[PDB]
């Protein structure tokens, strides 16, 4: 979930 | 040249979700992305054309890494597993199981016997992948682990965590040779060795690059302008050119630096979101970055 808050 | 000159080439259309990493294939003929959709995604280095798509994660992808071959590739995902895949046929030749959450990142040893990987579960792994075995299991930081690499013949391991520190591993005992600390602690959200293995490139949280050198375990440059404060952004040692760092930022840009100097040579303009990724060729001048869900694409950029 790099993509994530 | 003393200032690179980087164009944008190719706009590459795919991904459904943010991506979330972009590697070279070492042979420099392909580049491999990967993202929350769950895919990883193979094209052509030179003009961009869609090569495959790769699917097998039951949720979104963090990281993905090259073996030293180029025939092999390994994935870090939610699922909390990673899978080794052959490039050629898209088949997943195994599924390292073991983590107890969210896989962050990965990368193969230079010898690509070995894979280490980076969890939320606050560890690091060793995995033999022949067998896909967890050979070793670190208990490297207090908090997530958000980047694990190689050094040049893979003798050693860094790591680096939301706990604020890096720590360098020697691979064979899996024992910790040194911890690099900061008296504010800013989560460490990316570390990579140089690719003379002598320096160690790491971000915080605090929009902060800086270049180490971790036997002597001393700050030796910062780099700084850009915007880091929310996202484990990769950055890079460029060097088929002049020496610069490379890194993506969080207004949108990619950010170039003269590696000496310290001074921003280079600001590519072009994506529509946080660039959470960027990757160097290995024998070219180009320069591949990706964004998050308001963009969803990845560059090509070339110089020279």
């Amino acid at each position: 979930a790099r993509t994530k808050q | 040249p003393v200032k690179p000159n980087y164009a944008l080439k190719f706009t590459l259309a795919g991904h459904t979700k943010a991506v979330s990493s972009v590697k070279f294939s070492p042979n420099g003929e392909w580049l491999a992305s990967s993202s929350a959709d769950k895919l990883i995604k193979i094209w052509g280095a030179y003009d961009g054309k869609f090569e495959k798509t790769i699917s097998g994660h039951k949720l979104g992808i963090s990281d993905v890494a090259w073996s030293s071959d180029s025939n092999l590739l390994v994935s870090a995902s939610d699922d909390k597993t990673l899978k080794i895949w052959d490039v050629s046929s898209g088949k997943c030749l195994k599924t390292l199981k073991g983590h107890s959450n969210y896989v962050f990142c990965c990368n193969f040893n230079p010898q690509s016997n070995l894979i280490v990987s980076g969890s939320f579960d606050e560890s690091v792994r060793i995995w033999d992948v022949k067998t896909g075995k967890c050979l070793k299991t670190l208990p490297a930081h207090s908090d997530p682990v958000s980047a694990v690499h190689f050094n040049r013949d893979g003798s050693l391991i860094v790591s680096s965590s939301y706990d604020g520190l890096c720590r360098i591993w020697d691979t064979a005992s899996g024992q910790c040779l040194k911890t690099l600390i900061d008296d504010d602690n800013p989560p460490v959200s990316f570390v990579k060795f140089s690719p003379n293995g002598k320096y160690i490139l790491a971000a915080t949280l605090d929009n902060t690059l800086k270049l180490w050198d971790y036997s002597k375990g001393k700050c030796l440059k910062t780099y700084t302008g850009h915007k880091n404060e929310k996202y484990c952004i990769f950055a890079n040692f460029s060097v088929t050119g002049g020496k610069w760092i490379v890194s993506g930022s969080e207004d949108n840009l990619v950010y170039i630096w003269n590696l000496q100097t310290k001074e921003i040579v280079q600001k590519l303009q072009g994506h529509t979101d946080v660039v959470i990724s960027t990757a160097c060729h290995p024998t070219e001048n180009i320069i591949a970055s990706a964004a998050l869900e308001n963009d969803k694409t990845i560059k090509l950029w070339k110089s020279d």
